């Protein structure tokens, strides 16, 4: 392990092989897992020399060592990545994508992924320097299976960073350019590749309905549903996020997820031992019961209402919050006979128990669903039977107490139920 | 966001 001083004296020799040995030494320092001295290397002024070494086609080793060293500097904080971009590294790394040496072009792919991964600005800057064409050209084989495994996974990960982040989202023509390759990677049989492809799709579907449509139009929903059923949690997680993003769009974009069979997986997702899976699955459910009445009917037919009752009854609080939203959306748009069905599944008492939570918003959504259920009973004349049910499982003490607390939207809606249904 | 390559 060399000192930074000796690396400096070596990089300033004007001796190419001395510079190569000093760049190895720097590379090995920057590859240590416990406090790599990124700031010391930056503060020593080494970055402009590293960038110049990227252009040395004659000495491919020093190209590799410098790309390696620069990759790890760009893996740090936003300021340390900035120092790499400020040294002119983006155009130099893009030229390296054409390297006849696979390990060197791979290192350029990795480094550009670290730069783009910083945020919207550097991601769009990487794109404006024209990185997408040479990157996609590296995947222009008839069968991805002939590419080296680690090589392919670095490509996939870097491309996913180009799809990443909002304010703003990647440029429209850049994503149109990337999608065809991205769908190919989505059908590849490597789990690491599948996971990052799913992440990219989840980023692209995280926005307005125009962005959602652009992904749905490429036909990925059936493949996302299949990956939804995978045994690998790193695959299910981004796949469920992408599906959940897609059902935030139009009712017909949501229909494509239902037609692909996504609901059949949700008994598993709504009882998953991983908290985040349950929350995301319930959140997805909440956006499906916000849809058309025939879409609520498919939730019922797939037997998912008892699963929503169970997640409402016992789950992490954030998941229970999403479950309450699912029921309010269900009760807002459903026919009275889907509402009746919801009551016969046992919704009332888990819904009354959540009225004692110290969260003001979940309370508000629950009262609003109690209202919706009463209005359905009002078209059947069973407002007496319901008020008994709410009183019989201990829910009326809750509404009486809520009738007088801090928030304004609650008690104006809390007294409404008291003086309209209990007298 | 980012990945450091290790030994």
């Amino acid at each position: 392990n060399w000192s930074v001083e000796d690396i400096v004296k070596g990089i300033n020799s004007n001796n190419l092989e001395s510079q190569l040995q000093a760049t190895q030494a720097a590379r090995k320092l920057l590859s240590r897992e416990k406090q790599p001295p990124i700031d010391n290397i930056i503060r020593a002024g080494l970055i402009p020399k590293f960038v110049s070494f990227l252009g040395k086609t004659d000495c491919s080793p020093i190209q590799f060592e410098s790309a390696w060293a620069l990759t790890n500097i760009a893996s740090g904080t936003s300021e340390q990545t900035k120092a790499v971009v400020d040294g002119g590294a983006i155009p130099a790394f893009i030229s390296l994508l054409a390297s006849p040496h696979a390990h060197i072009s791979e290192q350029a792919v990795w480094a550009l992924g670290n730069i783009a991964g910083d945020g919207s600005a550097f991601r769009d800057l990487v794109i404006k320097h024209g990185a997408i064409d040479p990157l996609l050209a590296l995947l222009a084989v008839p069968d991805l299976s002939t590419l080296a495994c680690g090589y392919l996974r670095n490509l996939t990960w870097t491309l996913s960073n180009l799809c990443r982040n909002k304010n703003p989202a990647p440029p429209l023509d850049a994503v149109e350019q990337i999608l065809p390759t991205l769908v190919r990677l989505l059908h590849h049989n490597d789990p690491e590749v599948l996971a990052d492809s799913c992440w990219a799709i989840s980023y692209l579907t995280d926005g307005p309905n125009e962005r959602i449509e652009m992904v749905v139009k490429k036909g990925v929903v059936p493949q996302l549903v299949k990956l939804l059923g995978a045994t690998e949690l790193p695959i299910v997680t981004p796949a469920l996020r992408a599906i959940g993003n897609i059902v935030t769009g139009t009712d017909e974009q949501t229909q494509k997820v239902i037609d692909a069979g996504a609901l059949a997986v949700f008994p598993s997702l709504l009882t998953n031992p991983k908290t985040n899976i349950q929350k995301e699955a319930t959140w997805t459910m909440s956006n499906i019961t916000a849809g058309r009445q025939d879409q609520i009917q498919q939730v019922v037919n797939h037997g998912l209402v008892p699963f929503l009752v169970g997640v409402l009854s016992k789950a992490d609080f954030k998941t229970q919050k999403e479950a309450a939203w699912a029921i309010t959306n269900y009760t807002s748009g459903g026919t009275v006979e889907q509402i009746v069905y919801l009551v016969h599944c046992g919704i009332i008492e888990p819904l009354m128990n959540l009225l004692s939570a110290k969260d003001t918003k979940i309370i508000q959504v629950i009262l609003d669903a109690i209202s919706n259920i009463f209005q359905a009973a009002e078209k059947l004349g069973e407002t007496e039977k319901l008020s008994i049910m709410i009183e019989e499982c201990g829910g009326l003490d809750k509404i009486e107490a809520l009738q007088r607390h801090e928030n304004e939207s609650v008690y104006k809606a809390s007294l409404n139920l008291i003086e309209k249904y209990f007298s | 966001r980012k990945r450091q390559k290790l030994m």
